[PDB]
């Protein structure tokens, strides 16, 4: 019926009157702030904190927890639902972390959703403006489809490296930031395939199939030492804090930043390709989004923990060193691609300047934070020793 | 001074834990604490309300010391005792796949936790064990889970049945 | 040169080829089953499209909240009983959403087929949205409500009471501790398929019946995300149904899963619905029977039959123990009202007529007790009376199941009254049913949760509340109350003078 | 107070009871489709058509109007509020036009907003990732600051060219498309300035002042004829369709597409400039979006009008020849910028080819639509003459 059948307490005369009659004449407490007891990272409490902090039911025996008692149900053997034992790192309070961007689900999907639709329009303009006409056939069929297409699995692998962390993180603020770091990675991977799928639609004869890129990844040479580092950070690491740290503050900051930015984002232009750099723009904005959180977690919080500063800083340097090597190995194996580029596309003087940029940045954004002594020269020379 | 989060029995252990300044007895004391105060097989339940918190406050001190008194290679392959992480994991899994029943398997897993739980064993190997050890325990346990009548099951567990009330 | 683009499906076409083989490509969690890496997911989603479909729902929801609803003062014109009830429903469901995050992350790890992982991953995100959605409901009610206490700090104040322990079992620990597959049965196969999904809508029905337009606005959004999780749960069984181990464990983990969930919601939901409201929608008996018996245990379970899934054996039994369960529970809840973070009310004449009408014999037992309690002054803070006292005086011990954490009083209950007490290695254990007794006997180290009496034993009530900040702004008035009126609110002092001292009930057996 | 003081009929028990009692059993008409009488362009009437079509109160004496009678108040002298006399074009119905993108106000600001936010994120990730390091100094300080910047006035002029149309357009659907074509142009002009203001922040010594690019615009040679054409399209055309048609189907289709795409989009990537191509992507997207509307109005509705097709085509051919000449002059002078580039940046063949692309695109997307007999060889040859 036009009026319907269900009567509603807010609008139904009889029911609403009963509700109104039962109402007090003033709120039974003037304190209307849902996260009032939470200690602000900034001047005022943000919606981000009120909605996130302490949603995890940890007891006090887990740094920061506010509940009490053992869990109600545990793993066969007795393993706690969550516990201190799942990470080498120790802290005064696991709830100290704060995403500099204050990203909860809402803002998070709002931004990626805008990007998705911005992306869709971009592709329709690009195709209608016929920009594909100025793109180098070789670069397209060989470097974007094969090598770039194969890097899809690199990002994809770094994504899955977040599965355990999504299950073991010791706090809500760390769990959300972490899940977003992983989601952004799968995003990029799917974006590399999106481009390949696009090209297929406007470039007859272009196969979107992963077949080619996959084989270059699984049984290739360019990304051999690379895949080994990924299969390691993902399946061989069991400490959630080691995966997040190692991946975002070691592997991906060196190998990843060099490949995405110092190779494609830098060479794609010279081949009349404004398409790929469009997606690499996203992956780089994302990288910088994550980095702020990854720094706030492992440095501001852990590395600078008022009681375990020394401890963590040591364990991290330990990881920094444990992975800096597999990283370096994955970078030199990448060099074998520079001899694939048409003769006269890039001299080593550049590679040295770009290879030094990935390292230098890494040093100012990570290594120097945990007081890890890194030698720019030895690093650069090491990966170079595999070049051409 | 009674309390749930802050109480004498707790202030007592931090006072005690503070005296520690050598990874030696620290590591040893953690294992003891675990043997007496954790799991159904604990030696006592006098710390029932505070053991979880103290255990962690203990693990902390053991971590800081083990970090300063360990080289990088060992810190991730050698236990706080001196043992070789891997060798242990593989031994405990070797024995677990040997157990002739849930009852045996059960004791291998629980004992494993009490002994090598970090900061003793490196987390990587510990959870790696937790994967295999837990898989064995469950496989045996969940096999014909309901066939054994409660009466008989109760004798197997060996509980002191203190009271039974059932109108049906 | 026709305007061209690429969509979710188009990219998802090759998502399955994203995973590659290698010695260590295996789950990090202990399990008894093998999920086929050949499994597919129903909804072909990409991170980006997923973001878009959820941001659209957000815009509506938050638009209604911040605008039309705020203008209609929808945050205030809600019945006092329901404003309270939502402190529990929203925050308690919040933990379900939050642990479901970890749960599906664990399942995302268990999955081998790239599509199944993506399916679970999609949920990981939904649960995060739901965690924040439930958080927003309390947040909204705290800011624009008639009583912010409880809504504003349930996250910490919920730790004072016993109802919370049980919630954690089915919605926290149940979702993540154990064989990943068992955790999937708790969460998706039973949790969401049998309870969560239909209660979400049910909650909106009761909310609207009581003036709450805020909750319907948020829960109905959350609702829209549920068909993906159930599909994830369904695909879980499909991914193992082809494995021999499955035929050897699936039904046993599912039955434990069924009992685990029903054990808490059968009594708890009925109580929140029928006692935390003024206007009713439908007797819990009706609802329960329909949900669990005809829909879930009937239609839904019937679909997986071909996959080797049988109706839980403890099903008949669950029905037996159900009828008076929620009515039995509220007696304990109101009796221990000072341990909550919300305000409870005693049934009024209209309601008592409703209960008796829909629950023959309700008055002769619960009705009379409540009237007895009120005449004695349980609502007035100068009476010095707390119903917990009535339980002591009439020798009616209140225990806590060692497994489910559910409070039960066998000497008074009109529902189940079985009681099994054991002792093992210096500790006593109390069980309320044959199924939970077995789980402990078989897996004693999985359930070592200290009950409320164990922790509070010897402590004076007033100081337990004080230490856990069970007070309102003025630091004098309690958050919890034995009535929902504006005046004569109990104070910590009114409690202290009672001189109530917690005792471990199992100790009576010596 | 908590409950408030104002009583609302939807919630106040008493007032609601009064409203509920006066209500009918069901709706007094089942046709709940606003705009139901509008001829849909597609399957079913769209929200875009319903909320827009016939909003303009035209009378039947202005093709397609549903009203009757003269206006209530006219200009001193007699000039009608709206009238046939303001355009040379004729049609059977001014309301035929449909924006292929069905953009009414809500959707429009939604998309531009996403673009604003996405742009904001881009710059932060670009700046934080330090990408200017790789941008050639000369290209940045000379070709972006001076020449790209100067192009800001070209787009600004084209924007202003839409002022009269906003007031004179004979229908709501046409007015709205016009307003959006114009508004998209002012935005581009502002993005070109957004880029300069950005470089001023991250590149020390870069002056964001518009003086330099403005002096280039008002006094230089490279843009001389371009400015002359723009000043004319803007202020010497008093016919709202000649303005819109000539701007979008002649001048911006040739000069604009050449400068943005064949010069800047094409050359920036060569000098390690991913910054400018970012904004050009928007302009090209906007250009493709407008083209659809422009083609629907001038080609599908007017140029193919069942009664005035041949007439409108004659007029648009007239307009095309009128503005093709000054547009060729505009391109001819632009050719001068090539001699300013670093030696070996591009050659006569690359320029001739890019020139032929633009003209071929123009010939099939516009010229051929009205049977304008355009000779590609002749146009390119006339422009090439400006190659200093
Ligand atoms: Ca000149
Ligand atoms: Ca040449
Ligand atoms: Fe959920
Ligand atoms: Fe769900």
């Amino acid at each position: 019926s036009m009026l319907g059948e269900r009567r509603r307490g807010l609008t139904d005369p009889e029911m609403a009157a009963v509700i109104l009659k039962a109402l007090p004449e003033a709120p039974l407490d003037g304190n209307n702030k849902m996260g009032y007891f939470v200690t602000p990272r900034w001047k005022r409490l943000t919606e981000y904190e009120a909605l996130t902090v302490y949603a995890q039911p940890n007891a006090d025996w887990i740094a920061g927890g506010l509940d009490w008692g053992d869990w109600t149900q545990k793993f066969h053997g007795g393993r706690p639902s969550w516990g201190n034992e799942t990470t080498e790192l120790r802290t005064v309070d696991w709830f100290k972390h704060r995403d500099p961007l204050r990203r909860w689900h809402a803002p998070y999907v709002k931004d990626k959703a805008e990007e998705w639709r911005y992306t869709d329009r971009f592709l329709q303009g690009y195709s209608a403006d016929g920009q594909i006409r100025a793109m180098n056939p070789t670069w397209r069929d060989e470097f974007i489809n094969r090598y770039w297409g194969a890097f899809l699995f690199n990002e994809y692998g770094l994504f899955n490296a977040h599965s355990q962390g999504a299950r073991e993180a010791l706090s809500d603020v760390t769990r959300v930031s972490l899940a977003f770091w992983g989601f952004d990675k799968i995003d990029i991977a799917q974006m590399i395939q999106l481009e390949r799928g696009f090209l297929a639609k406007i470039v007859p004869g272009f196969d979107e199939s992963t077949a080619v890129p996959k084989a270059e990844w699984t049984n290739g040479e360019v990304y051999k030492s690379a895949r080994l580092a990924v299969e390691g950070l993902w399946q061989e690491v069991f400490d959630w804090n080691e995966s997040a740290f190692s991946v975002h503050a070691v592997y991906d900051a060196l190998f990843g930043q060099f490949v995405r930015r110092e190779f494609f984002q830098r060479l794609a232009p010279r081949f009349g390709d404004n398409l790929t750099p469009f997606f690499i723009n996203q992956a780089q904005t994302y990288f910088q989004i994550a980095k702020q959180g990854v720094q706030d977690l492992y440095y501001n919080c852990l590395g600078d923990d008022p009681e375990f500063s020394d401890y963590n800083r040591t364990v991290m340097r330990n990881w920094t060193g444990k992975w800096l090597e597999p990283t370096i190995a994955a970078l030199r194996d990448f060099m074998g691609l520079f001899a694939k580029l048409p003769a006269g596309t890039t001299d080593k003087e550049e590679i040295t300047a770009s290879l030094y940029r990935v390292v230098d940045d890494w040093i100012e954004d990570y290594a120097s934070r945990i007081d890890f002594k890194a030698d720019r020269d030895q690093i650069v020379k090491a990966v170079l020793a595999g070049l051409k | 001074k009674l309390g749930i989060h802050s109480n004498d029995t707790r202030d007592a252990w931090v006072n005690k834990i503070a005296q520690l300044n050598t990874l030696e007895k620290a590591a040893e004391m953690l294992k003891q604490f675990r043997m007496d105060h954790t799991t159904p097989f604990r030696n006592s339940y006098e710390l029932d309300n505070d053991y979880l918190w103290i255990e962690a406050k203990l693990e902390e001190k053991v971590a800081v010391l083990k970090a300063r008194a360990f080289n990088e290679v060992d810190f991730r392959h050698k236990t706080a005792f001196g043992e070789d992480a891997k060798s242990v994991l593989d031994g405990t899994v070797a024995k677990m796949n040997a157990a002739k029943d849930k009852w045996e398997a059960e004791k291998i897993h629980i004992g494993f936790r009490q002994a090598y739980k970090p900061p003793i064993m490196p987390v990587n190997y510990f959870l790696d064990g937790e994967r295999q050890l837990g898989t064995r325990l469950m496989e045996l346990r969940n096999l014909n889970y309901y066939d054994t009548p409660l009466e008989e099951l109760r004798k197997q567990r060996g509980v002191r049945v203190v009271h039974l009330q059932s109108p049906h | 040169r026709a305007p061209t683009s690429v969509n979710a499906q188009e990219v998802h076409r090759w998502l399955q080829s994203f995973n590659w083989d290698f010695k260590n490509n295996r789950t990090k969690y202990a399990t008894k089953y093998k999920m086929a890496n050949e499994t597919k997911e129903q909804f072909k989603l990409i991170a980006k499209e997923y973001a878009r479909m959820e941001a659209v729902k957000d815009e509506r929801q938050f638009g209604s909240l911040q605008d039309a609803l705020t203008r209609l003062n929808a945050g205030v014109r809600v019945h006092p009983k329901w404003n309270e009830t939502m402190k529990v429903v929203s925050n308690f469901l919040e933990v379900g959403e939050y642990n479901a995050i970890a749960a599906t992350g664990m399942l995302w790890d268990s999955a081998q087929a790239a599509e199944q992982k993506n399916g679970y991953l999609a949920q990981v995100l939904d649960e995060i949205r739901h965690t924040h959605q439930c958080a927003y409901v309390n947040y909204y009610f705290a800011k624009n409500g008639q009583d912010p206490a409880g809504h504003n700090d349930a996250r910490r104040t919920r730790t004072i009471g016993p109802l919370w322990k049980g919630m954690k079992r089915v919605f926290s620990d149940g979702f993540i501790s154990g064989d990943a597959v068992e955790c999937s049965l708790n969460l998706q196969l039973v949790g969401e398929a049998c309870f969560t999904n239909p209660l979400i809508v049910a909650v909106t029905e009761w909310a609207a019946a009581n003036g709450d337009e805020i909750t319907p606005t948020v829960f109905l959004s959350i609702e829209t995300d549920e068909l993906r999780h159930m599909a994830n749960g369904y695909q879980t069984v499909v991914s193992i149904a082809n494995d021999p181990a499955s035929a050897k464990y699936l039904n046993t983990d599912l039955n434990n899963a069924f009992w685990t969930q029903q054990k808490y919601f059968t009594p708890v939901l009925g109580m929140l619905f029928e006692y935390g409201s003024k206007f009713k929608v439908e007797p819990w008996v009706k609802t329960w029977d329909r949900w669990v018996y005809e829909d879930w245990g009937g239609i839904w379970i019937g679909r997986l039959g071909k996959y080797g899934v049988e109706s839980p054996r403890s099903l008949k039994d669950a029905k037996q123990d159900a009828y008076w369960a929620h009515h039995d529970l509220y007696l304990l809840a109101y009796a221990l009202w000072p341990t909550g973070f919300f305000r409870l009310a005693l049934p009024d004449q209209e309601e008592m007529e409703w209960f008796e009408a829909n629950y023959p014999g309700w008055y002769d037992h619960y009705g009379k007790i409540y009237e007895e309690w009120r005449a004695r002054g349980c609502e007035d803070p100068s009476s010095g009376f707390i119903p917990l006292m009535w339980f002591i005086e009439n020798n009616h011990p209140i225990y806590i199941d060692r497994v489910s954490q559910v409070p039960f009083c066998p000497s008074l209950a009109k529902g189940a009254s079985t009681l099994r007490v054991h002792e093992y290695n210096g500790e006593m254990h109390t069980f309320s049913d044959q199924w939970g007794e077995r789980m402990w006997l078989a897996e004693p180290e999985r359930y070592e949760c200290q009950n409320i009496f164990e922790q509070y034993e010897g402590r004076e009530l007033s100081e337990v509340i004080a230490e856990l900040h069970g007070l309102r702004s003025d630091g004098k008035t309690l958050i919890a109350q034995p009535h929902v009126r504006g005046d004569k609110l109990w104070t910590l002092d009114d409690i202290k003078r009672l001189n109530c001292v917690f005792k471990n009930p199992v100790k009576a057996f010596n």
